[PDB]
RNA sequence: UUAAGUUAU
RNA sequence: UUCAUAACUUAA
């Protein structure tokens, strides 16, 4: 279960790469910080709170993915 | 043959950037030297008509490029435009302590010699 | 008892609180530079012949001024009378008072020195050249005594760490003015001795921290005006402290006064030859060896090392804009150009090109290639750049906007992850978990990584110690064949790589190798024997798996630099890679029993063996320029018959201007590289091996010279130590007889297996406990003053039992595994590293089924030894990789990928 | 890019996190 | 010998 | 935009 959040974090940041997220410095800077913290995380308490926060960035701009 | 294509392309590169070389400023620098040999690190400092300043945070902006004009390398520079990390035009009035978190740092400042 | 104190006070009226109880001698630990017929070394001893008297200033508060009484023999007392009388007029001589007190029934001579500080110059040198955290009370006391820092400054954790606490350089620099004043006093003292015809040896322990000298017990009077001061051991031991404390900072100000503003040097000035000569005469007047400000006039490689060491110190005074390529105006086809006709090195002085043509009718392909690689053409046409992100010198901006390249997150392999989870992996409470990922980076990663060069500082080395070390280091490379080769004998591993800036804008390395005939390449190689070709190094981010959030960058040298370096070094480099059983194990395969053979070689004949390993913090960034130049000189020692003295110098100058202090093409902007080593240089791995051996030999030299000679029980070792001091500081010529003896001593007690940066040492444990050979403590001290980094003991390791091999070498662990009928050593990696490679890839194309099966076989080969690990979870890693191979073949000699005896053959002793 | 997007949503539904499920339904 | 891939520094 | 060296595997 702990391996899954880091597993899902890598692909979650990957899908934003070709969504022109890096075109904005503000979004990519904080997205990179969130993604790297999950990989270096050791305790399950804080692992989720970056996971939900980073996914909310994808849902912020609906135009990317048709839910 | 690849012998000629690289020769033509590389010879073109030498001639295509004479815009800022062999100008009035560069001639004066060479003559003052007692042999015409000068360090390379000083040619852009005294001959280039355009200066680029990369400012990482608002604290360094005040101490380096405060106001519409500033001095550097014993010369006076006039600020022309400022852009952010996204290469977007940024107005001068937008730079402030309160508006600093809303700016896409670093900021690149372009100036011209007075 | 009171009468003795009154006589110690003397004519001067100063309160003197006593230190002893009954006016007896005082016992302290002090560092002494000693050389006699019995003991020779620079170590701490027992000083039980002095009776210190602390001075009480107004309000009874203690100050930094002591009164010491030595009370030597009557014969020595009269000898000090004549010498002091001839030297009392010198302001650099501490005041002496001679009196005789009736301690016993009979007359007792006494010698008293007034107003001496608690610690001498040797205490400062020893505290910094033998630094040890925790046991550094002397250094802390000195720092707070002279207001370098507050007493509570040491409460901060890692205050001594250069990387963690860069402010420690500011604290050390506060001692610079005190050290510079000591240098001026020494010159004054030497002049007085020369005028008075006094011959003697100057030592650090005899000079006060105020610069005053007080010991004359070994001086011999001669004809006045012909005195010969000996300052070989004095200056040489003090050299690393000169740049650590930035002693010559005052020379940058007007009239050498720190209060006055900086000197406004002429912006066009680059020679500085006379200024270097004046600096040498002011501080090193009595340094006997000749100093060449420009290394082009040196006599051999040993002279280059000696003169470049002084240039490192003197270059810190001159403006940074005066260094680098030197350019002029030439006329070709009526169109003026700016080209580099010379170079001003911080270490080699001013170098002028010999083959220069002011007027030329046309450019052949050889000179057309040279001009394109010249940074002069690009930098002159660029715009002025002022980058506040980094402290590195900025030259110009070639492009109107700054590049902000980022690092993408790694691609994921869901098929492998599901299979592993289905097989019972990645569960909570398991010793195997993912720790290696493709960490992402933002747009500031490229310039932030380049800013790590700020850890490179101007380091001046102990030249007498260094000159002996290179002789021992050269012995490790005497079993190799080197020399220049023709263009048709050069072997290029891969021609489909980047040719560097600006050549990457037209083709790869294949285009330029095909375009130039063998005559053109040979002509270009001969051109570098007489001229210096500065080049531009491009910086690119490295996209690879890692366990750290650190960004990795790779330096790409131009095709011009790498083409000429291959013709100069490849013969030696190929010889190193093709040799088995040597100290350098580059090119030795770990398969087919190679790992076992490597471990048996390093276990050669050590009687009491322990294993030791270390790593260099910021090795590619904090490497001093003196050691990088030294490494090139060692590699160039194989050109004694194919190159002349001038040819070998220009080759060294070309390397210093291409891979040492070259222009950096980072993000569309040009920067100045302070130093270090370039990753993309053709000799990077081999140059680091020379650097690794030098530090190991230096640690052994320091360990043997810093031990008490009297405490050594072995006659051979004590004689070895005495001759070691004699070779370093008493002989200016190479003693090949002792170099062989010391090299044989190292091979017997300090056998080591060395690759580029990783090193494993099998050392004599008994000798290390007695300080006869280097240990982890000695390596930390050497890296502090000779590398400007702090190596924490947590980053090193020590193994006591040789049944299990080295704990860590080339990211591989070792264990003893039975193979048929005998026990062998098998290298296995971290299971997380193997699992991470399979789970995460750097390209979606690599996710193709055909590519993975070839990719997974290589990973399974590396993961095969894990089956022999006692832990069952570790062993299942290879089984999972094997089982995944079935699924890939299920959906797609062929069967040989499973039945793991195929992987058994990869580690069997027979090939 | 369709394949990458649809496989990522499978992982999110597989995680079964209350906070993760709350926001995805809110955006839906 | 050429190409690709992996690990190693 | 994507360096250097070394070893090994795979396929011609
Ligand atoms: N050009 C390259 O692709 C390249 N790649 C590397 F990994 C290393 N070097 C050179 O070796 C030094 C130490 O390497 P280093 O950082 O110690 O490696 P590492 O982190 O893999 O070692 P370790 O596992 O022992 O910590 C580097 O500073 C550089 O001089 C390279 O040139
Ligand atoms: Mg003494
Ligand atoms: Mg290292
Ligand atoms: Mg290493
Ligand atoms: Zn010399
Ligand atoms: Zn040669």
């Amino acid at each position: 279960k702990m391996s899954d959040v880091k597993c899902t974090s890598v692909v979650l940041l990957s899908v934003l790469q070709q969504l022109r997220v890096e075109s904005s410095s503000k979004l990519w800077a904080q997205c990179v910080q969130l993604h790297n913290d999950i990989l270096l995380a050791k305790d399950t308490t804080e692992a989720f709170e970056k996971m939900v926060s980073l996914l909310s960035v994808l849902l912020s701009m609906q135009g990317a993915v048709d839910i | 043959d690849k012998r000629a294509k690289v020769t033509s392309a590389m010879q073109t590169m030498l001639f295509t950037m004479l815009r800022k070389l062999d100008n009035d400023a560069l001639n004066n620098i060479i003559n003052n030297a007692r042999d015409g040999c000068v360090p390379l690190n000083i040619i852009p400092l005294t001959t280039a008509a355009k200066l680029m300043v990369v400012i990482p945070d608002y604290n360094t902006y005040k101490n380096t490029c405060d106001g519409t004009t500033f001095t550097y390398a014993s010369a006076l520079w006039e600020i022309q435009q400022v852009v952010d990390a996204d290469s977007k035009i940024v107005q001068l009035s937008e730079i402030s302590m309160d508006n600093s978190p809303n700016l896409a740092w670093p900021l690149i400042v372009t100036a011209l010699r007075a | 008892a009171q009468s003795f104190l009154n006589r110690v006070c003397g004519v001067s009226a100063a309160r003197l609180t006593p230190c002893g109880t009954g006016t007896s001698t005082d016992v302290v630990y002090r560092a002494f530079d000693i050389y006699n017929d019995k003991v020779a070394g620079f170590a701490k001893f027992l000083k039980t012949n002095c009776c210190r008297f602390q001075e009480k200033d107004e309000d009874d508060n203690l100050i930094d001024s002591y009164f010491v009484v030595k009370r030597h023999t009557f014969s020595n007392y009269q000898h000090e009378e004549t010498i002091y009388n001839l030297l009392k007029d010198c302001p650099a001589v501490a005041k002496h008072d001679f009196f005789k007190f009736r301690i016993d029934g009979d007359m007792v001579p006494h010698i008293s020195r007034q107003r001496l500080t608690k610690y001498t110059m040797a205490d400062l040198v020893y505290a910094l050249r033998h630094f040890d955290e925790g046991n550094c009370d002397t250094l802390k006391e000195i720092l707070v005594t002279y207001n370098c820092c507050d007493d509570d400054y040491f409460n901060k954790k890692d205050w001594y760490d250069f990387v963690e606490n860069p402010d420690i350089l500011r604290v050390y620099a506060n001692l610079g003015e005190r050290v510079r004043q000591a240098l001026l006093k020494t010159v004054q003292f030497c002049d007085a001795m020369r005028n008075a015809g006094i011959v003697g040896v100057l030592t650090l322990d005899n000079q006060d921290l105020n610069g005053n000298w007080y010991d004359f017990g070994d001086f011999i009077q001669t004809t006045p005006g012909s005195g010969v001061p000996v300052v070989d051991s004095y200056y040489s031991l003090l050299m690393p402290i000169l740049t650590l404390t930035r002693a010559l900072t005052a020379e940058s100000h007007v009239d050498t006064d720190l209060t006055k503003p900086y000197i406004k040097w002429d912006l066009l000035k680059y020679d500085f030859t006379e200024e270097r000569l004046k600096l040498f005469d002011r501080y090193f007047k009595y340094w006997d060896q000749t100093y060449h400000p420009n290394c082009v006039n040196c006599l051999d490689d040993r002279c280059i090392l000696h003169c470049a060491n002084f240039n490192v110190l003197f270059s810190t005074v001159f403006p940074p804009t005066s260094f680098g390529p030197l350019v002029r105006k030439i006329f070709v086809d009526g169109v003026p150009f700016v080209v580099s006709t010379g170079y001003h090195f911080r270490e080699l002085g001013v170098v002028h090109n010999q083959d220069v043509n002011l007027h030329s009718s046309r450019l052949s392909f050889k000179e057309l290639l040279v001009y394109a690689a010249d940074p002069a053409m690009h930098a002159a046409s660029g715009n002025l750049l002022l980058d506040k992100r980094t402290t590195c010198f900025s030259v110009a901006a070639l492009t109107n906007n700054v590049a902000f390249q980022t690092v993408k997150p790694g691609n994921f392999n869901k098929d492998f992850y599901d299979f592993a989870v289905s097989k019972g992996f990645f569960k909570e409470g398991s010793s195997v978990e993912l720790k290696h990922f493709f960490f992402a980076q933002d747009g500031n990663a490229a310039i932030s990584d380049y800013d790590y060069y700020r850890y490179n500082l101007p380091t001046m080395c102990d030249i007498r110690q260094l000159l002996f070390v290179v002789e021992v280091v050269d012995k490790y490379f005497d079993c190799y064949d080197g020399g220049c080769i023709n263009a048709n004998q050069v072997i290029v591993n891969n021609l489909d790589k980047s040719a560097g800036f600006p050549f990457n804008k037209w083709g790869k390395a294949r285009l330029y190798y095909d375009s130039m005939s063998y005559e053109d390449q040979d002509a270009l190689f001969a051109y570098t024997k007489r001229n210096v070709i500065p080049t531009i190094t491009q910086m690119n981010l490295k996209y690879a798996i890692s366990a750290k959030n650190r960004a990795r960058t790779v330096a790409g040298v131009s095709i011009c630099s790498t083409m000429t370096n291959r013709q100069f070094h490849q013969k030696l480099l190929k010889s190193i890679a093709a040799t088995r059983g040597a100290t350098v194990v580059i090119g030795t395969s770990k398969f087919y029993g190679g790992w076992h053979n490597m471990l048996k070689t390093v276990y050669s004949d050590v009687e009491n063996p322990h294993l030791m390993g270390w790593d260099y913090p910021k090795c590619d960034r904090a490497m001093p320029n003196m050691l990088r130049i030294m490494a090139s000189l060692v590699l160039a020692r194989k050109h004694t018959t194919c190159c002349s003295l001038s040819h070998r110098f220009y080759r060294l100058a070309n390397e210093c201007a291409q891979v040492l202090s070259e222009m950096v093409m980072c993000g569309g902007s040009l920067y100045v590289k302070p130093g270090g080593t370039s990753s993309g240089d053709a000799t990077t791995a081999y140059a680091n091996s020379v650097f690794n051996i030098c530090q190991a030999v230096t640690a052994n030299v320091n360990a043997l010279l810093s031990t008490d000679g009297n405490k050594i029980a072995d006659k051979y070792v004590r004689n070895l130590q005495h001759r070691l001091y004699e070779c370093l500081y008493r002989n200016r010529d190479v003693d090949t007889d002792f170099v062989n003896e010391f090299y044989a001593y190292l091979r017997k007690h300090f056998s080591m297996m060395i690759l580029s940066d990783d090193a494993v040492v099998c050392f004599n444990s008994t000798y290390a406990s007695q300080g006869l050979v280097a240990s982890i403590k000695n390596f930390k001290s050497v890296l502090y003053y000779q590398n400007n980094v702090f190596m924490s003991e947590a980053k090193c390791w020590t193994e006591t039992d040789l049944t299990k091999g080295p704990h860590e070498f080339c990211s591989q662990h070792t264990m003893l595994v039975k193979q048929g009928d005998d026990y062998v050593y098998l290298p296995y990696p971290d299971p997380s590293r193997i699992l991470g490679a399979g789970c995460f890839v750097d390209d979606i194309v690599k996710t193709d089924g055909t590519l993975m099966i070839e990719r997974f076989v290589s990973l399974a080969i590396d993961a095969y030894p894990l089956t022999k690990h006692p832990n069952q979870e570790y062993a299942d890693v290879f089984h999972l990789y094997l089982q995944y191979i079935r699924k890939l073949h299920d959906e797609l000699n062929t069967s040989r990928y499973w039945e793991p005896e195929f992987y058994e053959a990869m580690y069997t002793p027979h090939t | 890019t369709s394949a990458m997007q649809t496989m990522l949503f499978t992982m999110l539904r597989k995680l079964d996190n209350d906070a993760l499920n709350n926001i995805i339904n809110n955006a839906r």
